[PDB]
Order: C-alpha cells, then sequence, then structure tokens
C-alpha cells in the first residue's frame, strides 16, 4: 500500500500488475487526520502541517518557512547599521526567497 | 531439468504445425496471447526461442473449436494443454526424451494433431 | 457583465465594440485576450473581456489572423487599448473546447476563472 | 422499520432491506462483484461476506450481507480481523486466473477488481516481514481472448470472474438470452449460439461487467478512463431522453456511457444511443456556404450574413418559414415561438410535429407505470421509446420503486429474485406486427396500418372488437389505474388520438405519448406548432424558409430563398440551398429539453470539435437582424430569464402543459415507414449495417412484387431515395411494404416505388 | 504519473503480420513536452515495460517552443544525438559529436549505443 | 547602424557580437543557481567571451532568465528587458521560464515569450550547466545566421527586433 | 513540565483536547477566549510563537463548526534560562462571514509576518495588526488563494497536432470527496492505516 511491487516480479503476480497500476495512477491513502513533524535545515526549523482527508491526493500541505519567519528580524538586525553593511547583514543572514516567497 | 529448452522447441513446432493446419484447409489461426514475462521484462533478460503464449484456431465466425496453450517460463508443473471448447475435451502433452511429444505414454505425432483437429473442425466449427 | 460583437465576425466585433467603449478611461482596466495554443499566434483566435472594475465587457472569439481580417482587427484593437491608457493587458489560455462555453458561464464565474489564468504579456505581440 | 447495528452505528431501515445495503447504509465498505442494481442478488463471487448476530450470539459462519435479508434488532460487523481476512483470501481466489492485462486493459483505473483488491486485499498477518503477492505459482486459466461478439461487443473470457452480472441481465431485464455460460467448473466461460446478440440493449453489460471481459467494440484502444474528459448531458435521439456520459478527449468523441438518473433511466441505456456516436466526430460541416455561381463556395460569416441581408431585404413577413429540428432546446423553441409572434407568419414548425400534439395528454412518470395496474399499448415501445422495454420488464414481474438509502439506490434489492415469473395478464399490446413484446402480452392482436382508430372505437365501446380487443377493452375496464401508451400510429392520426384522449379522459388514467420527435413536447409547451394557413416542416407553403434539419425535396423545391442550419453536409442543400451554416451537435448543445413525461433536462456542451459552429439561438439572432426585428434571446442566461419567465420548472422538474388543437392530414397509404431505434443519420463507423434500411414485405405479396429475401431493393419517397435489404416476415400484413424510417418521419404513410 | 502533465500516450491495436510491441498495444503516439517535462524519471518508473528510460543526451537547447516536444521517433534508442544536433549534422554534413562519457550505459538502456570510458 | 548593410562588415559585426554576448541573468529560482554553476572552476562560461557580469542592464545583450517568473515579478523583468540596449537577445532557462513546467497554477507565467521576446529555449529542470554554454552556442550561431528551425527556415540574429515595443 | 499544566487548565475550563496515537497536540479555545488564553500562555513562558496556520475546511468530507480554523504554534526554547522544551498548538476557528481574530503581534513579533500570509491567502482578517497588508499575491490580485472557493488556475499543456491534456480531467488520484472511478471507494482508497 506504500511501496510499489519489486519491478522484476510485474511479468508474475496479478497483484503486483494491479498494485503497480493502482499505485503509480491513483497512490494510496492516508487515514483522516492532521500531522506535524519538526527538523533542523541549514536554515534552521522546518515542518510540514499536513491535513489528509483519505484521499490518494492531500486536502492541504502547509509549510513552516524558517527563511520567512527570519526576515521578521531584518528591520531590527540592519537597523543602524551601514549601508555597504546593509548588504552583508542581509547576506550573513542567509536568506532563500524560494523558501520565503514559496 | 533441462527438458523446458526442447519443451519449448516442440512447442514452437506444434505451433508451426498449427500454422500449417490452417493455411491447408482454409481456417482462420490467431495468435491469442504473448508472454507477461516478455513484455514486462523490462531490462531482463529473455531466453525463450518465442514470446508467443496461447494461439487457436477459430471457424468463419471466429469461434474457437481448438484451443492451445503453454506454461509460462516460471510456473511450476510446466506442460502443454489442449482443449476443445464446447467439447468438454483437454488433452495434456509433456515431453519425454528420445521418444518425443507425448500426451500421457501415447505419442503425440503430427498425423495425431491433424486428426484431431479435423475432427474437430468438423463437428464444432459453425461456419 | 455586457457581451457585445459575435464570434467568428472580425470587423463586426470590432466596429461594435468601438462604437460600446465610448470615451471610458482605461486607466485601471485590465485587458484579457483569450486564446488557445500558446506557441502558435499564425493561426490563433482571440476573444476579449474588459475588466474595468466596475463592470466588464466581452467579445466572443472573433479575433486574430484565424479569421480574415481578424489579425488586423486584434492589432487595430489593442492600439486602441493602448491609446485609451490601458496598460495591463494579460493573455489567457484556454482549451478550444473551453473557449465556447467559456463565454456561457455566469459573469462571475468567467471573470474569476480569467483572471486567475491570465499571463501578463506584451501588447507588442498582438500589433 | 428494523433496527441494525453496524460495528460502531445504529440504523433504521426497512423491513426487505439487504444486509449489504444496510451496511452501506450505516456508511460501511465490503467487496462487491456479483451484485448489481436493478438485478437479482446471488452469492455467486461470495464478496460481501460480513458477520451477523441476532441475540451475544454470534452466527456460526459468515453471511453474505447481498442475499441476506436484515432482521429487527440485528448487529453486522465488517470490520472483523476475521472478515477482512476473509475478503483478502476471496480477492486472491478471484484474481487466482486473471490474465495479467491491467497496463494493456481497457478497463484501466476503473476496474472494481483492481479497486476491491487494492482496497481489502493483503490482509495485515502478524517485524518487516517479507510479504508474498500470490501463492499460486501454477498455470493460470487460458481461454479464448478479444473475440468480437458483435460489431459493438469484444469478449476476453480469460477477464471474465464468472459473477452473473451478464446472464442475469440478460434474462432479467431486456428479457433476450443471448449470453450464457457452456461448460464448468474452471472450465466455465461465456459464449452464445445467438451471435448476432440480437438485443438492442446488449452494450449495458460493458458497463456492467466489473473486469474487461465486455468491452466496447467502438472505443477500443481509444484512451485509458481517467484520461477521458467525462460531459454529462442528455440523448436527443428519442424523447425519453436517458442521461449519458459524453467521453471525449483532444477535441474528438470517443464513447457514450449510462448516467444514472433513476427518476427515468436508471443505468441503462439503448444499443443505439450508445454506440451510434461514430457520426458526430466524424464527418461534419465546419464552415458556412453561401451560393455564388450556382454552387457552393466557402465563405466568411461576415459574406454569408451579407448574402443573408441581401436575400431577405425584400422578404415580407407572412411567407418565411420558421422550421427546427426535433431536438430543439426550449430555449430555440421560445425563440422562434418569440420571434414569429414579433415577425407575423402563419408557418413555423419543427421536425417531428405530430398531427395531434403530444400536449393533448397528461405525461405519466415512469414510477407511475411501475405502480399502475394495467398498461394498454398502441404502438412498438422497442422501437419507438427504447428503455420503456426496460421498464416495463420492471412492471411485468410487479417490482416497484425501492426505498432510498443513503449510498442512493439499494445494492442487493431482495425484491428482485432471479429467474422471476413474468405475468401476461397484466398489459395488452396492438402493433401492426408481431411485435417482441407480445410474448409477454397474453391480449395481443397484430392489426394493419390505420386500424388503430377502429381499435379505440372499440375500446370506447361505440363498436364491438376482435377478441383480443374486446379482452383489452375488458381489462382497461377492470383496471383501477391504468397507463396508456400511444406511439406514431396513434398520434399522426387526428382520429385515433381523439378517441385515446376520450378513453383516458373517461377513465382516470395517464398517457404516455411516444413522439417521433425528441423536444416535441418542450417545443409545444414553447408555442412552436404552425397557425391557420398552416405549412408545416413537410408542406411548401411558404417561400422564404430556414430549416434546422433536412427537408422533403417538395418543400425545397419552388421557393425562393432557403437558409438551413445543418451540421452535416447533405447534397439536398447543393441543389436546392442559397446559404448554409455549420451547427453544432445535441452532444456539444447546452439548453433544456422536456422529456415525453415532461420534465426539463439539461444539455451540457461536449468539447468536441465543432468549428465555427453557432447554435440556432445565435443563427435566428442574426437573422432576425435581416429582417429589421430585434431578437429578445441571444445567450443562455437570457433565455433561461425569459424560459423561467414562461414558467418552465427546474431542471428534473415537470413541466404541466396541455393543448386542445388538431391539424389533421391526409395519409396516401402506400408504403409504411416502419418506426426504427436507429436513425439514418447514424449509419456511419460499425453502426453502418445496424442502421441499415428494410424493406419488409409478406412472402406471397413479396413474390408477387419479386422482393428476395436478401435483395438490396432502392426505394423513392418524398423523403429521398434510399437502398434497403428485403425482409420477408409473414406477421407483415399482406399487401404493405414497411419501410425503415431511419428518422423523426417515422409512423408516416406515403406514396411511392420501388426502383430497378 | 506525469506531475508536469508532459506525457501523451494515444495507443492501438499490434498487428500481427507486422507487430510493434509485445502485448495487443504499442505507443501509436508518444509525445513529450521537454518544455514542460520536468525530469523527474518517473514515467520510467512506471514503466511496466522498460520502454521509456532517461538516457545521457543533454544538449537539446532549441530556438522554438513548439520544437521542443520530443516525438517518439525522436527517442528511439537508434537515434544517436538531439534535435538541434541532428539537424546541425543535416545542413553541416558533419557527423554529431555527442558532448558527454560515460563509465557504462545501464542494463535498461539495452540497445542504447554511448561512448563508454575509452571502451571505443 | 543595427550592424547591417555591406557584406562583409555585418559578418564582421555579428562574429563580434556573437563572441562577445554579454550575459545579463535575471535569477528567479534554483534555475539561476544552477546558471551560477555555470561560472564556477569546472564549467565556465568564461571563455566564449562571457567572463565580464555587468549587472546594470545598460550594458548587456543577453537576458538571461533563470527560473520562475512569477507573475508580480512580470513587469519589473519587462522593464529590465526595455532598459536594455537595443541589440539585445533573451535566453529562457528552464521549465519555469519556457513554459509553466511543473507549477501549473496562477501564480508562475506560463511562458516567458509572453513578456519579452525570447530568443532561446533551454529545457531541464534544472538545465545543465553543458547545456546553457550549448543554448548559448546556439545563440552565437544564430546571430551569424547559422540557426535553422525543424521546419528549414533561417532565424532572424536578433528576436525583438521584431515587434512594435509601443 | 509546562505542557502538563496548560493540559490541566484547559481540562478544568472545558477546553477541547484533541490528541493523534502519534505525538502530537491540540488545545481548541473559543473565539472570545482566545486572545486572553494566549496571553496568559505567553505568561505561561512561551518564548517562541512558530507559526500561525490558516485552514478552509469547505471541502473537507467530514464537516468542521465554521469554514476556516487558524492554528497558531507556541514553543519554549530548551537551551535558554529556563528551558522545558514544551509545544503545542492551539486551534480557533473563524466563521465565513466573520473573518476577524486578534493578534498576537504585541506579544510575539513572531506573528507580524504569519498574519499578514493568512489574510493574504484566506480573507482572514487579524484585529490589532500594526500592518496587514497583502505579501505575497501580486499587489492587484483580487480574492484570496488558499481558500477552496479560488480556482488553482491551471493552464493546458500543448502537444504537436491538436492534441492537449487538461490536468482537472487527466488526474488519476482522488481526493476525499472524489468518488472514484468505480461506483464507490472503500477499504485503503476509503483511508488506510497500517499497524506498525
Ligand atoms: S480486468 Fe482489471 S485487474 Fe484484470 S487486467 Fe483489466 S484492469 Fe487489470
Ligand atoms: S463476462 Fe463479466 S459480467 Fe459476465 S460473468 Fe464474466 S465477469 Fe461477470
Ligand atoms: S435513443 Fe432514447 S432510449 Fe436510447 S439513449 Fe437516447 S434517449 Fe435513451
Ligand atoms: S520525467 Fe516523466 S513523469 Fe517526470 S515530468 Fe518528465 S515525463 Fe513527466
Ligand atoms: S525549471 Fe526546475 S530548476 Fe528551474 S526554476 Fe523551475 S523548479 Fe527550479
Ligand atoms: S456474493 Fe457477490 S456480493 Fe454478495
Amino acid at each position: 500500500q506504500i511501496t510499489p511491487p519489486p519491478r522484476h516480479l510485474l511479468e508474475t503476480s496479478m497483484e503486483a500488475v494491479i498494485y503497480h497500476f493502482k499505485h503509480y495512477t491513483e497512490g494510496f491513502h492516508p487515514p483522516k487526520g492532521e500531522v506535524y513533524v519538526p527538523t533542523e535545515s541549514a536554515r534552521g526549523e522546518l515542518g510540514y502541517y499536513i491535513v489528509s482527508d483519505g484521499g490518494s491526493m492531500p486536502y492541504r500541505v502547509k509549510v513552516r518557512a524558517p527563511s520567512f519567519v527570519n526576515l521578521q528580524s531584518l528591520p531590527y538586525a540592519c537597523k543602524g547599521e551601514q549601508v555597504p553593511d546593509m548588504v552583508a547583514i542581509i547576506a550573513s543572514l542567509d536568506p532563500v526567497m524560494g523558501d520565503v516567497d514559496r | 531439468a533441462s527438458s523446458e529448452r526442447e519443451l519449448y522447441e516442440a512447442w514452437v513446432e506444434l505451433l508451426s504445425w498449427m500454422r500449417e493446419y490452417a493455411q491447408a484447409k482454409g481456417v482462420r489461426f490467431e495468435k491469442e496471447a504473448d508472454f507477461p514475462d516478455f513484455i514486462y521484462r523490462m531490462e531482463r533478460p529473455y531466453d525463450l526461442p518465442t514470446t508467443i503464449m496461447t494461439a487457436s484456431l477459430s471457424d468463419g465466425l471466429g469461434e474457437p473449436f481448438l484451443l492451445a496453450d503453454v506454461s509460462p517460463r516460471h510456473a511450476k508443473l510446466k506442460r502443454i494443454g489442449l482443449r476443445l471448447p464446447r467439447a468438454h475435451i483437454h488433452l495434456h502433452a509433456h515431453y519425454e526424451p528420445g521418444k518425443g511429444l507425448v500426451t500421457g505414454k501415447i505419442p503425440l505425432t503430427k498425423e495425431r494433431f491433424f486428426a484431431l483437429a479435423d475432427r474437430a473442425r468438423e463437428a464444432l466449427a459453425f461456419a | 457583465m455586457v457581451r457585445v460583437g459575435m464570434r467568428a465576425a472580425p470587423r463586426v466585433s470590432l466596429e461594435a465594440l468601438k462604437a460600446a467603449l465610448g470615451g471610458l478611461k482605461l486607466s485601471e482596466a485590465k485587458v484579457y485576450l483569450i486564446t488557445d495554443w500558446q506557441d502558435k499566434r499564425d493561426q490563433a483566435r482571440y476573444a476579449l473581456l474588459l475588466h474595468t472594475g466596475k463592470k466588464d465587457l466581452l467579445v466572443p472569439d472573433a479575433f486574430g489572423p484565424a479569421f480574415p481580417g481578424g489579425e488586423e482587427a486584434l492589432s487595430e484593437l489593442v492600439g486602441l487599448l493602448l491609446a485609451q491608457g490601458a496598460r495591463r493587458f494579460y493573455e489567457a489560455v484556454v482549451s478550444p473546447g473551453e473557449m465556447t462555453a467559456l463565454l456561457d458561464l455566469p459573469p462571475e464565474e468567467l471573470l474569476k476563472r480569467v483572471m486567475a489564468i491570465a499571463n501578463p504579456t506584451d501588447p507588442g505581440i498582438y500589433l | 422499520m428494523v433496527r441494525v447495528k453496524v460495528n460502531d452505528r445504529i440504523v433504521e431501515v426497512p423491513p426487505g432491506t439487504s444486509v449489504m445495503d444496510a451496511v452501506f447504509h450505516a456508511g460501511y465498505d465490503v467487496p462487491l462483484f456479483c451484485s448489481e442494481k436493478h438485478l437479482s442478488p446471488i452469492g455467486a463471487c461470495r464478496m460481501c461476506l460480513v458477520r451477523i448476530g441476532l441475540p451475544i450470539q454470534w452466527q456460526p459462519k459468515l453471511a453474505a450481507s447481498c442475499v441476506t435479508a436484515v432482521a429487527d434488532g440485528m448487529v453486522v460487523d465488517t470490520l472483523s480481523d476475521v472478515v477482512r481476512e476473509a475478503q483478502a483470501g476471496m480477492v486472491e481466489f478471484t484474481l487466482l486466473n486473471h490474465p495479467l492485462d491491467c497496463p494493456t486493459c481497457d478497463k484501466g483505473g476503473a476496474c472494481e477488481l483492481q479497486d476491491r483488491t487494492v482496497e481489502y486485499g493483503l490482509y495485515e498477518k502478524y517485524p518487516l516481514e517479507l510479504p508474498v503477492y500470490t501463492r499460486f505459482e501454477f498455470t493460470r486459466r487460458h481461454v479464448d481472448k478479444h473475440h468480437p461478439l458483435s460489431p459493438f461487443v469484444i469478449l476476453d473470457r480469460e477477464r471474465c470472474i464468472h459473477c452473473k452480472r451478464c446472464v442475469r441481465y440478460f434474462e432479467e431485464v431486456p428479457g433476450d438470452e443471448v449470453l450464457d455460460f457452456i461448460e464448468r467448473g474452471v472450465h466455465t466461460f461465456i459464449g452464445t449460439m445467438d451471435f448476432g446478440l440480437p438485443s438492442g440493449f446488449s452494450g449495458n453489460i460493458t458497463d456492467i461487467c466489473p473486469v474487461g471481459a465486455l468491452l466496447d467494440l467502438t472505443a477500443r484502444f481509444r484512451a485509458r478512463n481517467w484520461e477521458m474528459e467525462e460531459t454529462p448531458t442528455t440523448c436527443a435521439l428519442c424523447p425519453v431522453g436517458c442521461g449519458i456520459t459524453a467521453d471525449t478527449r483532444s477535441g474528438e468523441l470517443l464513447r457514450i456511457r449510462a448516467r444514472e438518473v433513476p427518476e427515468v433511466n436508471e443505468i441503462w441505456i439503448c444499443d443505439a444511443g450508445r454506440f451510434g456516436h461514430e457520426w458526430a466526430d466524424q464527418n461534419r460541416l465546419k464552415t458556412p456556404l453561401v451560393r455564388k455561381e450556382g454552387r457552393l463556395v466557402e465563405a466568411t460569416w461576415e459574406e454569408a450574413f451579407l448574402a443573408l441581408k441581401e436575400g431577405l431585404k425584400e422578404a415580407r413577413g407572412e411567407e418565411v418559414g420558421l422550421y427546427l429540428a426535433h431536438d430543439a432546446t426550449l430555449e430555440e423553441g421560445l425563440l422562434a415561438s418569440e420571434l414569429a409572434k414579433a415577425l407575423k407568419t402563419p408557418h413555423l414548425d419543427f421536425q417531428g410535429r405530430t398531427a395531434a400534439p403530444a400536449s393533448l395528454f397528461p405525461p405519466a412518470s415512469l414510477e407511475d407505470l411501475l405502480q399502475a395496474d394495467f398498461a394498454l399499448v398502441l404502438g412498438d415501445p422497442t422501437e419507438e421509446a427504447p428503455i420503456l422495454h426496460l421498464r416495463l420488464s420492471e412492471f411485468v414481474r410487479d417490482l416497484k420503486p425501492p426505498h432510498r438509502y443513503n449510498h442512493g439506490t439499494p445494492f442487493a434489492d431482495l425484491q428482485i429474485k432471479e429467474r422471476m415469473p413474468r405475468r401476461t395478464d397484466k398489459m395488452a399490446l396492438f402493433a401492426p406486427y408481431r411485435a417482441p413484446l407480445m410474448k409477454w402480452a397474453a391480449i395481443h392482436e397484430v392489426h394493419r396500418p390505420g386500424e388503430e382508430r377502429e381499435i379505440l372505437l372499440a375500446l370506447l365501446g361505440d363498436k364491438e372488437g376482435s377478441e383480443m380487443v374486446a379482452k383489452a377493452k375488458e381489462a382497461w375496464e377492470k383496471a383501477k389505474n391504468p397507463v396508456l401508451i400511444l406511439g406514431a400510429g396513434v398520434l399522426q392520426d387526428t382520429v385515433a388520438a381523439e378517441r385515446a384522449r376520450l378513453l383516458a379522459e373517461r377513465k382516470g388514467a395517464k398517457v404516455l405519448a411516444m413522439t417521433p420527435a425528441a423536444n416535441a413536447r418542450g417545443l409545444e409547451a414553447m408555442g412552436v406548432l404552425p397557425g391557420a394557413k398552416g405549412a408545416s416542416w413537410d408542406e411548401p407553403g411558404a417561400l422564404y424558409a430556414y430549416y434546422g434539419f433536412v427537408p422533403p425535396e417538395e418543400a425545397l423545391k419552388g421557393k425562393r430563398f432557403v437558409v438551413m442550419h445543418l451540421s452535416h453536409l447533405h447534397p439536398l442543400a447543393e441543389r436546392y440551398a442559397h446559404v448554409v451554416l455549420p451547427a453544432p451537435t445535441f452532444y456539444e448543445k447546452r439548453g433544456h429539453l422536456v422529456n415525453l413525461e415532461g420534465r426539463v433536462l439539461p444539455l451540457s456542451p461536449a468539447p468536441i470539435e465543432n468549428g465555427e459552429a453557432e447554435g440556432a439561438l445565435q443563427v435566428l439572432a442574426l437573422l432576425a437582424e435581416a429582417l429589421g426585428v430585434r431578437p429578445p434571446f441571444r445567450l443562455h442566461l437570457e433565455a433561461q430569464k425569459a424560459l423561467k419567465a414562461r414558467k418552465v420548472p427546474e431542471a428534473m422538474g415537470r413541466l404541466s402543459f396541455r393543448l386542445k388543437e388538431l391539424r389533421p392530414k391526409e395519409r396516401k397509404g402506400a408504403f409504411y415507414l416502419r418506426p426504427t431505434m436507429w436513425k439514418a443519420h447514424q449509419a456511419v463507423g460499425k453502426a453502418q449495417e445496424a442502421a441499415r434500411a428494410e424493406l419488409w414485405a409478406h412472402p406471397e405479396t413479396a413474390r408477387a412484387e419479386a422482393l428476395p429475401e436478401g435483395a438490396q431493393v432502392a426505394v423513392e419517397t418524398p423523403f429521398g431515395r434510399v437502398e434497403a435489404r428485403v425482409v420477408h416476415r409473414e406477421d407483415v400484413p399482406k399487401g404493405h411494404l414497411y419501410l425503415s424510417a431511419l428518422g423523426p418521419a417515422a409512423g408516416l404513410r406515403v406514396e411511392g416505388r420501388v426502383l430497378v | 504519473a506525469c506531475p508536469a502533465y508532459a506525457i501523451y500516450v494515444e495507443p492501438a491495436e499490434n498487428d500481427p503480420e507486422n507487430p510493434v510491441s509485445a502485448g495487443e498495444r504499442y505507443a501509436k503516439v508518444y509525445e513529450i513536452n521537454m518544455l514542460r517535462c520536468i525530469f523527474c524519471g518517473l514515467c520510467e518508473e512506471a514503466c511496466p515495460t522498460g520502454a521509456i528510460v532517461l538516457g545521457y543526451d543533454f544538449e537539446m537547447a532549441d530556438y522554438e517552443y513548439s520544437d521542443l516536444v520530443y516525438g517518439k521517433e525522436d527517442m528511439l534508442v537508434d537515434v544517436v544525438g538531439t534535435k538541434p544536433q541532428r539537424r546541425e549534422a543535416k545542413r553541416t554534413g558533419k557527423p554529431v559529436k555527442v558532448g558527454y562519457v560515460v563509465p557504462y550505459v545501464r542494463p535498461e538502456l539495452e540497445g542504447f549505443k554511448a561512448p563508454t570510458e575509452g571502451g571505443k | 547602424r543595427e550592424g547591417i548593410l555591406f557584406t562583409t562588415l555585418e559578418k564582421l559585426v555579428a562574429w563580434g557580437r556573437s563572441n562577445s554576448l554579454w550575459p545579463a541573468t535575471f535569477g528567479l529560482a534554483c534555475c539561476a543557481i544552477e546558471m551560477m554553476a555555470s561560472t564556477d572552476a569546472r564549467n565556465d562560461l568564461a571563455r566564449f567571451g562571457s567572463e565580464v557580469f555587468r549587472a546594470s542592464p545598460r550594458q548587456a545583450d543577453v537576458m538571461i532568465v533563470a527560473g520562475r517568473l512569477s507573475k508580480k515579478m512580470a513587469p519589473v523583468m519587462r522593464r529590465v528587458w526595455e532598459q536594455m540596449p537595443d541589440p539585445k537577445w533573451v535566453i529562457s532557462m528552464g521549465a519555469c521560464a519556457s513554459s509553466g513546467g511543473m507549477f501549473n497554477n496562477y501564480a508562475i507565467v506560463q511562458n516567458v515569450d509572453s513578456v519579452v521576446p525570447v530568443d532561446v529555449y533551454v529545457p531541464g529542470c534544472p538545465p545543465r550547466p553543458e547545456a546553457l554554454i550549448y543554448a548559448v552556442m546556439q545563440l552565437q550561431k544564430k546571430v551569424r545566421g547559422q540557426a535553422y528551425n525543424e521546419r528549414g527556415e533561417r532565424l532572424p540574429p536578433v528576436a525583438a527586433w521584431k515587434r512594435t515595443r509601443g | 513540565m509546562r505542557l502538563e499544566r496548560v493540559l490541566e487548565e484547559a481540562r478544568a475550563k472545558g477546553y477541547p483536547i484533541e490528541d493523534n496515537g502519534l505525538g502530537n497536540l491540540w488545545v481548541v479555545l473559543p473565539r472570545e477566549r482566545f486572545k486572553e488564553e494566549m496571553a496568559h500562555y505567553k505568561a505561561m513562558g512561551f518564548n517562541f510563537l512558530a507559526d500561525i496556520v490558516g485552514l478552509d475546511y469547505l471541502t473537507y468530507p467530514d464537516p468542521r463548526p465554521e469554514r476556516f480554523a487558524v492554528v497558531y504554534e507556541l514553543v519554549s526554547l530548551p537551551g535558554w534560562k529556563d528551558g522545558d522544551g514544551s509545544r503545542f498548538f492551539v486551534r480557533v476557528y473563524v466563521p465565513e462571514e466573520d473573518p476577524r481574530l486578534p493578534t498576537v503581534t504585541d506579544l510575539w513579533g513572531s506573528a507580524n509576518f504569519l498574519e499578514r500570509e493568512v489574510y493574504d491567502l484566506f480573507g482572514i482578517v487579524f484585529e490589532g495588526h500594526p500592518d496587514l497588508r497583502k505579501i505575497l499575491t501580486p499587489e492587484d490580485l483580487e480574492g484570496h488563494p488558499l481558500r477552496k472557493d479560488y480556482p488553482l488556475g491551471e493552464t493546458p499543456t500543448l502537444f504537436r497536432e491538436g492534441r492537449y491534456i487538461i490536468p482537472a480531467e487527466f488526474r488519476a488520484a482522488l481526493t476525499g470527496k472524489d468518488p472514484g472511478l468505480t461506483f464507490y471507494k472503500g477499504g485503503s482508497r476509503k483511508g488506510y492505516r497500517s499497524l506498525w
């Protein structure tokens, strides 16, 4: 239900073929519920808040963006600092706009 | 044992006999199914001489009067089977070394198969 | 929402829109050119939705080189939009089967769909 | 009601409920292969197994919930470890011999076997154990594969899991046992000695089969189940308007399937409606044509409208004809009505208009027919109103509308037993030939054309009929709540229709009127009928005319200007028409129809390649400009506003509209136009031979007329020249030639001659 | 399995006289929009017959949107090069040289000829 | 004068521009980092003539749109392009730029050719740095007049030479 | 240790406690008590305010009290002065026609951009916010994207000769409210969970 059948016996088992076909077209259905797990990336706390409705596609996926929450401290961090240093203080905060904007 | 190779060879032989009877009598022959272990083999090797698993002789109406099948490359208790649809008639041929293709103990000759197919045609064929 | 013009009548649609627009200022309006097949503009057809913010104006798929004089009709149309001060031009990509029913949907649904699917576009590509 | 408990939940449920339906009514789930809606449940797949307690007093062995009745205060367990283990084992037994075709199987994403397998199979046995998919390591059953059973149906006997669905249906619903098993044991396989698949409802087994055994030949190898775009709409081929689902991909029509709406059509479609789609997406007209040099040339819409303005500049508003198609939407009918109101013209009509309006009679509901006591029938239901055959098959077995559960229609109706006996005393039938349903019509008499009126006079009682007719009269008298059913023979003869009206008024009895036109009653309700002068759809009275169909050549011959709005190109237009315009089919239209039971039905547009086609709504709107009149309808929204103003109810709403006016016309009886299910414009592709024309003759008159049993005889009608295979039938009255009416011109008696 | 929906597959029935695939079904039309393709490999991963397998050519930059929708006959193992490379080798008469070398080709690519580590 | 009106002079100036192609990156997403890899000390677009990299738009002929172009970024990129000297070319890097890519939604432009006249397309996610070099040689030989499509047509040296800017 | 006191305090006042057997905990406060309760939570030592996540339950198979639901994430850093490590969620439902909710920006300056985002994506207006300005969606964008009533806005995929793909009609996967391609979905495809 989680892992597609081994590709070698796709020529032997009806169950293998059915499960391969169904898994690669529809996929599988997790239980109804919400879940979240935290992790540490090179930019801080990361996590996914997943609401699943028992379907083959997730009901909603929200991402906690560390590059997004870290950016609230930029006006404070570069407050009073130099103009050339406004670039260095941004580079040193390690932002990624793919994470921020998302 | 190693009987498998000559079994598939005689299987190709029986297929040749079916094709010849079809062309001679002017009756439809059909390749019904190929080997799943050859279709879905992606990179995996295929050593069998042919990729065909099932064939049939159908009358003018397309309804078969004779069916022939071989066991897949990976199945247990390998055999070759024959069936007359609507006639509740089933035959199980094996291969005995030195003798040849035999239904049980009775040698399965091309002439035997031709007589069986002619009877099947005349009886079961609707058109 | 108003619907003026008729499908596959480039010059009739162009003249009807000329009359209906009047002295309306398009400084804050948004011009949605609805078409299919992003890449190939030589056989493309075009409809127009003008979202003024206070009311909307629909013209069916009657513009573009797909119709005789439709290319020059689309050029004159976009030129007139730019002259009236329109700046926000968008290109919407719908399926050929959609293009017909999409102009038969209720105004709120049609406009929400167009605003969701519209891509910012250089009006020059229609000149 | 009966009190049930499913695994944690409490359910009220009517007494005759199946345990399976009580399960699903509680919101649970259980495998399902052998049983089917509207079919007798019989435990064959043994998939619906659950646990039952009736005290804690558990039953010893598992109950087949499909064929298990419910008792008051009964416990049903579908979540037990043992229950799910047995479900997985049965799934394995079913998968035992399956051919391994999923990727190349036309059944694709929607295979009940696939889905119940992935739902219930491989129970969790108790670590990271390495589990096995299949234990069976022997040779699977190999039988005949991809066998065409008919021009429309293909059979894979290997994919068959030997449920009973197709043979059960064939025995029960259409009543045509043209499919059954041959051998037994594991050698069982589906076959027939009736090879043509005679039943006109064969194609439903394709939808029923839970596997890819029975597949649709007309849509074989076109796309995978998920890939197709589904357009839910209604079929406008005949006035029963089944719900259908048009599968379309990349601009082309692939496949038609049934859309369930238990109100009118349950899950069933007729073979003609389902497989006769080849013509809509294959060859059709995409550009307006205008006559310049005594011939037609492709033109812009602008140039065509210029020609329109010029040809109508000198036109007076009382010589213009407005003639619509039999499938014309309520919007189009109402716009034509209003436009001929403004533009005073006495003759507008529609393609299948009857001498006597169907609005004469009170429409009956199909469930009213299920609850009715008697059915007096004149006409052929199979050819005129196909699914009426199936509702009469329900009626004849005393079946009645089931109770409505939370999962909708019951999965296993205990009311439907297997091999049910069919009553011959519940109805009487009168047809010009020995109709198939006469098997179930004890009171039945084969009469001749133009004799209906006399049977109805006898049923009224002003004279005395035959033995059969007197029996029918008597049964109708004894009937407390009978339903009267009338076809084209009745609806096209003023006097017969009036006597039916009289009979069904004297006895409180509703009427099912089989119009040759699909939206006939809705167009009537929208006021689309000729006036005093009366140039009708078949009459050449007007001088200028608009046609939404193909008229008799005599209607075109003589006129000054004719504008035809077609979908295909007809020779009769490139010799008599001045302006032709493309029209979309009902598959790709959007609008409303009125069922022959008075119900309004939606047409959604299918994404098929229309070209530059435009609806008759816009065509008439543009045609009125050339005349000065401003049309009130341009769009569907404004049309709906003015419809709802016209007080046409919401979709699935029944429309009340009667009418008292008759337009009689003499009928030149030499040749008969046999009403057919198959329609002429459907003779494309694999429906080519199925929609062929036939000429039926009694062997004596055929012999006298030199008509061989196999001959392709050409025939000339005012409706054109058609070739037809000659069929000898000893039930056809002598002196007559029944010619296949493959259009909405059915039930008409015409002169003519057999060309040689 | 395509998350970008870049694969169009129109199927057809194998002809016994001159077959194309191993079953009763083959690929009548197999198109992949390289501009929509995101290069997962999920298509191969769902490939039950090992037909579709990602290769090694990367020199596929081209000028026109409509030229970057690759067809079947642009992807068969027999072909050597990318579309612009082949077009240049034809308008040039100078054979195609790929800009890559590999230690070896994967078994799933059986038939795919490539320069391998110096074996040639 | 656009590099035209003499048989030798135009080939010479096209040679010059083709080898002096001045890239101006318009980094949007991870396509931008895979383009930054086309400059490191394994595979550098610093040989053919693209060593220097002037962030200003007044100073470069080649505009390389590298990444997903969000609809909010479209006018900005539009005006960065309009604010370029006129003999200018446009490369569209990656699937998100070329087409809508796997992000087919309200947020991303489904073809950058909508906003800017695109000269070269380069598929990939990300397109390999060597595929980008193939694209720049493609554009090189395009402005050399050595470029043809699948239909047989020679391609003009500069796109955005064919548009009614306004 | 501070989480035990949160559970004890919520249970005594009739606050529902939702728990999955995976280790995640919610405390759902009513609209009235939301502001003051979470002020008390910050007072209890909840240093860090991780997330403000808005949810549109419109298309959810089972019904919910209100269409929108906002979930805050509160934390206390373990390595700071006295760090327990107790982290938990606060869920608050919001009516469709009353997209109001007090900000905690005054409490944590983290909530600033998160609440602006929730206002951008859902029509949820946060009361007392310093600046509620559209953050992510284009300045000229009309509406709120992430509430289910807002289309995803797909564009068809294009091929050689009239051959196109519409993803919304090409998708084989099913949602929770999607019946499936067969007569129904049961078993695994109505929800599946393995027993570890
Ligand atoms: S019938 Fe169902 S399980 Fe069998 S090959 Fe077809 S899709 Fe697969
Ligand atoms: S052919 Fe299909 S419907 Fe008929 S018995 Fe077999 S599985 Fe059932
Ligand atoms: S022709 Fe009549 S019976 Fe057949 S599908 Fe159409 S509406 Fe139904
Ligand atoms: S690698 Fe395959 S599945 Fe992935 S985008 Fe490309 S074609 Fe689609
Ligand atoms: S095409 Fe791929 S690598 Fe390039 S911006 Fe898009 S996601 Fe990033
Ligand atoms: S046994 Fe087939 S479902 Fe009851």
